[PDB]
This record gives C-alpha cells, sequence and structure tokens, in this order.
C-alpha cells in the first residue's frame, strides 16, 4: 500500500525487501495487498490494482473486496458524521428519520 | 418507547408491567411483585435475569404473595440457568424464598462412533461446526464473536462452490449440511491468502506447531509452566495436532488453522482433532512419554483425563489403538484417583481384577461408597472392631482411661453429655448445637461462619429491645440467613434455612388479633402438618429449635407486654407445639419424643 | 388393585358384588382414559380357547357391563372414547396373531401392508397409550395424557413426546396367550412395597416397568437407548475367546442324564479348570463416564444389590438367563415373563439346586471392579426393613392348594425365621451356560 504511494521516496530497505518476497507466484494472490489498496485507496488511483494482475474473474474482484473494502470504509479514519448521514439521507428512505434522529442526537 | 410500544403487537402484561416503571415508582405490587402474567421464565436466560429488578426497583417486596402464577420449566430456568450474582436482589431474594418449596415441589456416543467411522472424512467437525454457528455467544462484542464469522464464511462459501462434488461432504445432501451456514454466507471469501488479515500466524499456526518440538517446550512443565494451565496448555496439545497433520487435513485447513491464532473454546472438538491427525500411526508416543510428569495444573489432569478415556474408547471399538495399546498401565491404574474421577480407580480395577490389594488402593475403593461393606472380608475372624453405633466404642475409649465419641454420642441422644464432654476443646467452634436445643446461648458473638440451625440460633437469641420492634430485627435476621449462605456453608439445600425464619418474618410482629391471631397461624398448623419433607430427622429438631427458640425470646424480653395476644398466642404455642408432637413422634427417635 | 376388582367382579349382584361393580363403572365412566386392559384380555382368551368353566360366563357379564358404560355417559358419548379404545385393542390383538407369517429374513416390514396400523397412526386422534404414564394428584382429572401427541407410528422404520419410543413383537404374539400376569402384579408389588417404606425417599432399587401384558404386548427395552439389551444375547455373542466355550455347553447336557442322580463327577468338577477373571469389555467400554463410569455401576449395583432379596424371595422359577434384562448408563435388571413360582428343584433334567442365580456374570459384574461381599449392606436392609412392617407386607403378599400356603408362610418364615443378622445363600446342576 504505502511504500507503493512512496515509491521514489521509498529508497532504502524497501527496495531491499524486494528480496524478502516469496518467488513461487506470491504475487499471484499477494499483489491482491495492492489491489485492495486500490479499492481502499486514490491519490493516482492508479497501478496498484489492474495493470499487471487482471483477472477479474467477477469473483476475484469480490472475494479481495471484504478486505479491500471492509477497510476501505474504515480509511476514513475520521469521526460531523451524524450531520452528514442527514445530508446523505437526503436520497429518501423513510428511515432517512433516523439519519436526522441521529443528527439531532448529541455528538 | 412510546414510538413502538403503542405499537401494542402481542402479550402485552409482562412487558407493560415492566415498562410501566422507571420513570416513577413501580407498583403492581399485586401482580409484578407477585401474581403477574410471569415475567420471569420461559425460554433463554434472559427472563430470568431481567425480572430480578422488576423486585429491586421498589414495589411492595412481594408483600404477602401467598400464592404463584405457577412454573414447571419456568421453575428450572430461575433456578438453573438464572444466578446472575451482583446487585439484583434484595426484594428479589427475598421473593426466591417466597418461592422455596414451590420450586422443590415440581421435583459421547457420535464421537465413538467416528472413531471407527469412516475416518477420512471429518464428519464430526463439520456437524459441530455448523451447531456453533446455529447458537453460540449470542452477541458479546468480542473477538470470538468476530473470528466465528470470519471463519464460517470460509466453509461452506469455498465448500458449495470450488468443492463441488465434496461441499462440506459429509453429509451435504443427507442432512443438507451447511445448508444453515450457506444461508449465513455463500460469498466471496477472501482468498485463503487472506487468511493474513485474520491476525492468525499466517505463516506459523499449524506449520510451526510441530508435535514433537510442543512436546519439548511443555518439558519446563516443572512449574513455571503453569502461566496459563487450561489454555496454552489445551491450545499447545491442539496446535501440536494441526501441526502433526498439516499436511493430510484437507483443502483451505490453513487458513482456518493460521487464523485461529490465538483461539479456544475448542476443546470439544480437540478430540475429534487428535483422533485423525496422521491416524495410521504416532511414533512419536508423546502421550504415553507423558505418563505423569507434568505437574502444573490439575486442570491439565482433567484434559488428560479425557484423553486417555478416550483412547481407550477408541480401542474399544476393536480398532488399531496404536497409542493406547502402548500406553500405560501403572499410572493408568494408579494416580487419577489421587484427586477423584469416577473411573480413575474404578476403571483401574476391571483391566486390574487378579488377585491384588495395596492398602492404597483398597482405601480408595472403600472411600467411595461400596455399600458400607465393601470388600468386607477378615476382620471379623482374627481382631475385629476399628471400623466405625459410637455405642460400643465408647466403652473400651474409656475402658482404658473425644470426636470419634462426641458425634457418635449426640447420635445416641445426649445433648446433655456432648456439651460437657467437649463443652470447648477443639474442632466445634459451634457448640451452637448444644445451646440452640436448650435456648441458652452465653456465647458472646461467634458470628463468622455460622449457618444453618446454628445461624438460625445466633440470629435468633441475639434480639435487643423487646417487643413491638418486630419488623425491624425481623428483617435483619432473614437478610442474615441469605448472606450467611454465600459462604457456602449450607450450600446444596441452603434455601430450607430460609423456611424457618420466614414463618418468624410471617408471624413475629403480628398485631392482627393477638387474641386469635388465625392469620400466619392457621396457615403454619397446615404446612407443618405437611412438612413431611424435611431432609431428616436431625435437622428437623435443631433448626426447629432454633424457630421454637425465637417464639420465646420474643416473649421472654416481654411477654407480659403482649397482655392480650400474649394469652392467644401462648395458646397457639402449646398447641401447634403439641399438634407437632400428636403428628410427629413417629418420625424420628422416642427419646426426642420423651426429652420433650 | 384394579385387577384385583376386575378379576373379582361376579355373579351374586345380591351382595358386594353390586358396590364393586359401582366401583368399576365409576372408575371407567370419569377415568377410562386409563383403563381397558382387563377387560380384553378376558375377552380375547376365552373366545380362542374355552372348554372349562366360569370365564364364559364372565364374558358374558363383562359384554353387559361395557355395554351400558359406553351408552351412560349422559347417552352413547361414552363409546366415543371408550369403544373407540376397545375397537383399537381389538384390532391391534388380531394383526399381532396374525402376523406368523414365518417368512424367513429379519425385515418384511412394509409398514403395516393392509393393517390400519399406520395408515391410520393418526386415524384415533388420540392414540390411547396401551402403557407409558400419566397421573393428576389422587386421581382427581388424570385424563391428560400424551396419547394426544402419540397419534403417530412411522412407517418400515414418533414417541408422543417426540422423545423415543419402541414394540415388542416376535412375528407376532398372540394377544389371548397372555398368562402370568401375576408375575407382573408382583412387580407392581415390588415397588408398591418400595414406597410404602416412606424411606423411599432417599432409598432406590424397588423398580418395576410394565406394558400391555394383559394382551401380550410386552414392552420393547428400546428406543430408551439406556443400554437395553437381553442377557443372555450379550453372554451369547460374547461366548468365544479363552479356552473354548463349547465345552461346557456340551458338559452341560453329556453329564446330564440320569435315571437318579451323579453330574457333578461328570462336568461341574472339570468344567472349573483354569477359572481366571473374564469378560469386562461391554461393560467396562460401553459407558465412560468417569464421574459416571462409577455412578453407572453403582445404580446397576444397587438395583441388583435388591432385586437379589426380591427376586430370591418368592420361588419364581424360569430365568435360565434368557428372562433377565441387561442395561447401561444407569441399568436395573428384571425377570421377564417368568411363570411357575415355587423352587421348582429339577425342571425335568437338570438337578437344580436352586439358589439365587448370578451365572458367573454377576460374579464378574460385580468382582470385577467392585469387588465382592459389600451387596450384604442393601441386600440385609432390604431384606430386614421388610420385618419393621411384616404384617403389612405379609397382608398383600397373601393376596397377591397347601402348596401356596407353604410357599406363603414358607416366605414369611424366610422373613422371619431365627438366626438373620448376617445369614448366607444357596456344586451346580447345569444346562443354562450354568458358568456364564
Amino acid at each position: 500500500y504505502f511504500s507503493q504511494g512512496f515509491n521514489q521516496k521509498w529508497i532504502l530497505d524497501m527496495l531491499h525487501a524486494i528480496t524478502g518476497n516469496g518467488d513461487a507466484y506470491l504475487v499471484d494472490n499477494s499483489y491482491y495487498l495492492c489491489i485492495p489498496l486500490a479499492f481502499i485507496s486514490g491519490g493516482v488511483n492508479e497501478l496498484i490494482f489492474d495493470i499487471l494482475p487482471q483477472i477479474s474473474g467477477k469473483t476475484t474482484v469480490k472475494y479481495h473486496k471484504k478486505y479491500r473494502l471492509l477497510m476501505l470504509k474504515w480509511i476514513i479514519r475520521f469521526t460531523l458524521t451524524e450531520l452528514r448521514s442527514t445530508v446523505e439521507k437526503l436520497f429518501p428512505t423513510s428511515y432517512l428519520s433516523p439519519y436526522l434522529f441521529e443528527n439531532s442526537s448529541v455528538s | 418507547i412510546k414510538l413502538l410500544e403503542h405499537r401494542d403487537l402481542i402479550k402485552i402484561k409482562t412487558w407493560k408491567y415492566c415498562l410501566d416503571a422507571i420513570f416513577g415508582n413501580i407498583v403492581q405490587d399485586d401482580i409484578y411483585e407477585n401474581t403477574e402474567l410471569l415475567d420471569a421464565s420461559d425460554c433463554g436466560v434472559d427472563d430470568v435475569v431481567l425480572v430480578s429488578l422488576l423486585f429491586s426497583y421498589a414495589r411492595r417486596p412481594v408483600a404477602s404473595k401467598i400464592g404463584c402464577s405457577l412454573s414447571k420449566a419456568a421453575a428450572i430456568n430461575i433456578l438453573k440457568h438464572h444466578v446472575p450474582k451482583e446487585y439484583l436482589s434484595k426484594n428479589f431474594k427475598l421473593w426466591f424464598a417466597a418461592l422455596s418449596r414451590r420450586i422443590l415441589q415440581q421435583e459421547h456416543l457420535k464421537n465413538f462412533e467416528m472413531v471407527f467411522r469412516h475416518p477420512e472424512q471429518p464428519h464430526m467437525i463439520y456437524q459441530r461446526i455448523s451447531t456453533f454457528n446455529k447458537e453460540a455467544e449470542l452477541y458479546d462484542s468480542t473477538e470470538v464473536f468476530f473470528i466465528s464469522e470470519c471463519i464460517l464464511t470460509y466453509l461452506v462459501g469455498y465448500s458449495i462452490g470450488n468443492s463441488e462434488s465434496e461441499f462440506c461432504f459429509r453429509d451435504n445432501i443427507m442432512n443438507e449440511n451447511k445448508d444453515k451456514v450457506a444461508p449465513l454466507d455463500k460469498d466471496v471469501l477472501n482468498a485463503i491468502y487472506p487468511l493474513a488479515n485474520n491476525f492468525g500466524m499466517e505463516s506459523f499456526i499449524c506449520d510451526t506447531y510441530l508435535s514433537v518440538n510442543e512436546p519439548y517446550n511443555c518439558w519446563l512443565s516443572k512449574f513455571a509452566r503453569s502461566l496459563i494451565h487450561q489454555i496454552s496448555f489445551n491450545i499447545p496439545p491442539i496446535v501440536c495436532l494441526y501441526p502433526l497433520c498439516k499436511g493430510s487435513t484437507a483443502f483451505c485447513e490453513l487458513v482456518l488453522t493460521d487464523l485461529f491464532f490465538l483461539s479456544t473454546t475448542y476443546d470439544p472438538k480437540s478430540c475429534l482433532n487428535w483422533s485423525n491427525r496422521i491416524f495410521t500411526q504416532i511414533a512419536m508416543l508423546l502421550h504415553v512419554k507423558d505418563s505423569e510428569i507434568k505437574l502444573k495444573m490439575l486442570f491439565n489432569v482433567i484434559k488428560m483425563i479425557r484423553m486417555g478415556s478416550r483412547c481407550k474408547e477408541r480401542n474399544c471399538l476393536r480398532i488399531y489403538s496404536s497409542l493406547d495399546l502402548q500406553e500405560i498401565c501403572q499410572i493408568s491404574l494408579k494416580i487419577k484417583e489421587f484427586k477423584f474421577g469416577y473411573l480413575l480407580f474404578e476403571e483401574m480395577n476391571m483391566p486390574n481384577i487378579r488377585e491384588m490389594n495395596i492398602n492404597t488402593l483398597q482405601k480408595i475403593y472403600e472411600c467411595i461408597n461400596d455399600g458400607d461393606f465393601l470388600a468386607g472380608l477378615p476382620v471379623p475372624h482374627s481382631i475385629e472392631g476399628v471400623l466405625n453405633r459410637f455405642l460400643f466404642n465408647n466403652a473400651d475409649f474409656d475402658a482404658n482411661y473425644k470426636e470419634s465419641l462426641i458425634k457418635a454420642t449426640e447420635d445416641s441422644g445426649f445433648y446433655g453429655l456432648t456439651s460437657l464432654l467437649e463443652s470447648r476443646l477443639s474442632g466445634s467452634s459451634d457448640v451452637y448445637k448444644w445451646n440452640l436445643e436448650l435456648g441458652d446461648w452465653k456465647l458472646l458473638t461467634p458470628k463468622v461462619v455460622d449457618s444453618k440451625a446454628k445461624g438460625l440460633y445466633y440470629a435468633i437469641k441475639n434480639l435487643p429491645q423487646d417487643v413491638g420492634f418486630a419488623e425491624k430485627s425481623l428483617e435483619k435476621s432473614l437478610l442474615t440467613i441469605f448472606d450467611s449462605r454465600q459462604h457456602f456453608i449450607s450450600q446444596t439445600e441452603w434455601m430450607d434455612t430460609l423456611n424457618a425464619i420466614i414463618e418468624f418474618i410471617k408471624i413475629a410482629a403480628i398485631p392482627q388479633d393477638v387474641t386469635s391471631f388465625p392469620q400466619t397461624l392457621m396457615s403454619i398448623m397446615k404446612a407443618d402438618k405437611e412438612r413431611l419433607n424435611t431432609i431428616d430427622f436431625y435437622d428437623h429438631k435443631t433448626t426447629l429449635k432454633s424457630r421454637h427458640t425465637l417464639m420465646n425470646v420474643l416473649s421472654r424480653n416481654s411477654l407480659d407486654e403482649n397482655v392480650k395476644c400474649s394469652k392467644y398466642l401462648r395458646l397457639g404455642s402449646i398447641i401447634q407445639l403439641a399438634n407437632y408432637v400428636q403428628l410427629a413422634i413417629a418420625n424420628g427417635a422416642p427419646q426426642d419424643a420423651l426429652r420433650n | 388393585w384394579v385387577n384385583q376388582i376386575a378379576s373379582k367382579i361376579s355373579m351374586e349382584e345380591n351382595e358386594f358384588q353390586k358396590p364393586l361393580q359401582l366401583t368399576m363403572k365409576r372408575l371407567l365412566y370419569k377415568l377410562p382414559y386409563d383403563s381397558l386392559y382387563s377387560v380384553m384380555s378376558i375377552l380375547l382368551y376365552e373366545k380362542q380357547s374355552n372348554k372349562d368353566t366360569n370365564i364364559s360366563q364372565k364374558i358374558q357379564a363383562v359384554k353387559k357391563i361395557l355395554l351400558e358404560l359406553q351408552g351412560y355417559d349422559r347417552g352413547a358419548f361414552a363409546k366415543k372414547y371408550l369403544l373407540p379404545v376397545q375397537e383399537f385393542c381389538e384390532m391391534s390383538v388380531e394383526l399381532a396373531n396374525l402376523k406368523f407369517v414365518q417368512n424367513t429374513k429379519t425385515l418384511r416390514l412394509a409398514n403395516l401392508k393392509i393393517g390400519q396400523y399406520w395408515l391410520k397412526q393418526l386415524n384415533m386422534e388420540k392414540l390411547p397409550l396401551p402403557t407409558s404414564n400419566f397421573t393428576v394428584k389422587s386421581s382427581a382429572d388424570g385424563r391428560k395424557a400424551r396419547p394426544y401427541i402419540v397419534s403417530v407410528n412411522e412407517t418400515v422404520g414418533f414417541n408422543i413426546s417426540d422423545g423415543t419410543t419402541q414394540k415388542a413383537l416376535m412375528k407376532g404374539s398372540n394377544d389371548d396367550l397372555r398368562q402370568d400376569a401375576i408375575m407382573e402384579q408382583v412387580f407392581q408389588q415390588v415397588n408398591k412395597v418400595l414406597q410404602n417404606d416412606k424411606v423411599l425417599r432417599n432409598l432406590d432399587l424397588g423398580i418395576r416397568t410394565y406394558k400391555v401384558v394383559p394382551l401380550g404386548p410386552k414392552a420393547g427395552i428400546i428406543e430408551f437407548v439406556a443400554n437395553s439389551t437381553s442377557l443372555h444375547q450379550i453372554l451369547s455373542k460374547l461366548h468365544t475367546n479363552d479356552k473354548i466355550t463349547f465345552d461346557q455347553a456340551r458338559k452341560g447336557m453329556k453329564a446330564v442324564q440320569t435315571k437318579s442322580n451323579e453330574e457333578r463327577l461328570k462336568a461341574y468338577l472339570k468344567i472349573t479348570n483354569e477359572i481366571k477373571p473374564q469378560l469386562r469389555n461391554f461393560f467396562f467400554d460401553s459407558f465412560p463416564d468417569p464421574l459416571d463410569w462409577f455412578e453407572a455401576k453403582k445404580t446397576y449395583t444397587k438395583g441388583v444389590a435388591a432385586s437379589s432379596i426380591v427376586g430370591y424371595i418368592l420361588g419364581l422359577g424360569d430365568r435360565h438367563l434368557n428372562n433377565i434384562l441387561l442395561d447401561c448408563s444407569t441399568g436395573e435388571p428384571i425377570h421377564i415373563d417368568l411363570g411357575i413360582a415355587f423352587d421348582q428343584g429339577k425342571l425335568l433334567p437338570i438337578p437344580e439346586l436352586v439358589p439365587f442365580r448370578l451365572t458367573r456374570d454377576i460374579v464378574d459384574g460385580f468382582g470385577v471392579t467392585g469387588v465382592d461381599g459389600l451387596f450384604r449392606r442393601s441386600c440385609e436392609r432390604v431384606y430386614a426393613v421388610l420385618r419393621k412392617d411384616y404384617v403389612k407386607v405379609m397382608c398383600v403378599l397373601n393376596i397377591l392348594n397347601q402348596e401356596s400356603y407353604r410357599a406363603l408362610k414358607g416366605v414369611e418364615e424366610k422373613l422371619m425365621g431365627n438366626g438373620l443378622s448376617v445369614e448366607s445363600s444357596v456344586v451346580i446342576y447345569m444346562g443354562w451356560s450354568p458358568f456364564y
């Protein structure tokens, strides 16, 4: 995820670390970590997934989504949210009132 | 609450009585505190747990209660599954006592098959997994909860698809196995590679936990290896198994065992675990070499007992039994009984039933029951006696010239003798028994560790001021009985000690009439008449004598103030004591019938 | 005593029989839900076998009693339960009698085939329970029964409360042939006395268990999954290793034929070679309950500690291992279908010495684990306690020709006699695997 983002900045042990990789096509599954970052990352929103990967196979690009998204939401690392929930609720849901109720509640 | 309460829905009375409180008061004493549709119990245990607060949060305790809302299955839930000790008691514990008699009045083959059934198919594992996921912690916000769901998904999710032909094979057709699991999952389980995200070893687990290495690490069972007895111990035994068949295990087992990094409660599954690991041979005999080496904790022995028990259980199916027939005989026929186990010893006699004794083994045999004649050989022929009644025993004991005679003496009717024979000395921090039979007390206040008849006696004789102030000391005395029992002094049937103090709670103040007072009085008459059960005709004469002492102590302090009630209640008293005698006597020794 | 009430209904309506019948009618009308047996049992045998006396008259009398009861709820409504129950019993009896098709393989079920014993499992709605149990207080409204839930039979394999249930059959069993109901009444007495002694509220044993033996419908000790098996089956199945087992089976035959005496010097004295402690197997392995390995043994032993006194109290015969139950988990052995309630000191060949039967099985059953000599405390108490009430016990047993009197008094003498205190009881006559 982040050394890949560091790119040129990750100049020392990060390059050395390439040698620590398992050569037995670890990447066939291990590359999912970068794709997972793509599911849970933006900025360039490129390179980490697809490109040299692919094989979405419908399922691969789903099985890797739980950890690729079950984290993407978490990635906000934020916590205002109730106010945003009520704003999101503008979509119309009946229970939209619940979002408003949350907005009406103390922080 | 109003928003959803006013949906009305069904049943209503239970939750209505509940919702009506909190904000103010509680009331509904006739009902919620006594004869309401019971909210106390039905299914699960959440009912028995919440109901206590309805007594705690005001309301007249139970008021007089008198009746009930019936029980049956409820009685079971209330006494068996409930037990939420912390603070929700007070009126509720009084309610429990208000139940008392009404409650009492109501009163691995599959693994063995697996042991000698298709070893190639871990069908028992699949059955346990499905059972567990159907009903488990039922939401505790923990990592057990979190992981339980994480792994159920690799099961069924991979099986229903890629396994194709197998698909949680065992009964994944015959009993629609894993259908419930599928309902609960059937999604894109992160590729087993995602086990790296399960916190699991993502590299150690089964590969790392070599069984022989584990045995070597465990060599430090000297003592400092108990730091987690029953925890690291159970886990390590299983970890060893995980390595033993890391390769022989089914596909994607590694994701499971792996993630299971720091996972327990699998103890019931651990029997299936070692049963099919390697299976053919185990020429390490790790469970043999440790015949009795690691002494760090008794639990660990318990697990070892089940280990050994299953080893024999599997053998009896007439299987290969490579470890069992290469295991242990003496020790397996000698040590577990050191502590207990209705099989350490007993089982040891069946394979060991030749011509052998050993005083120590004889002791154990005789100690656990044995029909009071256990191997009753010799003795009489040569030199008899010295075998536990105390009648004669006292002849020769003092013939040459006390506990061996004192209990036996009290059992022979002389309370007037044991009270002198060991009025003090040692072993009897009680002595209360003698004083209660007589009503003397005079022990200052040895209140620490005091129950049954004795607990009643201390509370009973210790009555400051005199009469009129019945309600004040009356409450203190019942509560004392409920709190003393928490040291488990009388634990088993302890709840019956509440009845003696409670009849006093019901008849001590009784300002009503005093001239005729039938209100608690006629009820006691009938209850004692039908007061059959009393465990035995021993406490019947001790807890009862303490109850009689209250009658007389309250009166002793000021029988004259009582005037009109004195006349009636004393008539009621002698009459009931007489009624007691008339329908009693037949229930015990004539010695007591005559002494009183 | 309900079977005695039925037994005693007779022809002398002028006195006693009139109020005796009042009792029978009263109980059948208000609680028919737990009574039928005796009506149907006398009917079935008499119709199939009577060239004698009185029972045929009794049949005509019962027909009139029941004819009126089915028509006297207020009217015919009594029959809604009462006739239906009698008809169900009759149909079942006919079906059992007709089931002796011989065949060969241990199968041939096809459920009921054409019989309405499954096709109509939920036909009589509430399947009146032929046995089982249900009660309220001292009588009260005790018509509340699993019969409602019992309306199930299953096909070519229920339990009223989903529990478990089995049935006894042996390629028939003629209901009409029911006999030795007396032994069953004795079992009722065993438990009855047990409870009469109030100490039962702590004590154990007494046991009993019953079926619908009135119509020869034995209960199957099955479905209970409480380790039941016939005793002779565990024994014949194990009979193998060590020595050879046929050797004593043949000695137990060859040594016997005589026109006077002499058997022990032909077999009893020789079959005693190479005696070592044995078996253990099922009894050791079938219920590994550690804390319960023992409790099961203890429970079993106690049951057997008493049956020794009770069984060997009457002179009840047969037994021969074949009529004894084996069980586990707990387990409480009972006698099955026994008659000839007298010593019978030699049933044809075999000079029986008529001791209580242990036949090695008890000797190892306890000797193996609990060694021996301790059963006494229980047995002495089981026996001695009877003298506390003494006459109370005998007054029932007196009801429950010189040979009958002799045996009865002999039992009284056995209960009392003289020495008592400890006492004892007892070569051997063979045939019945008298070594195991």
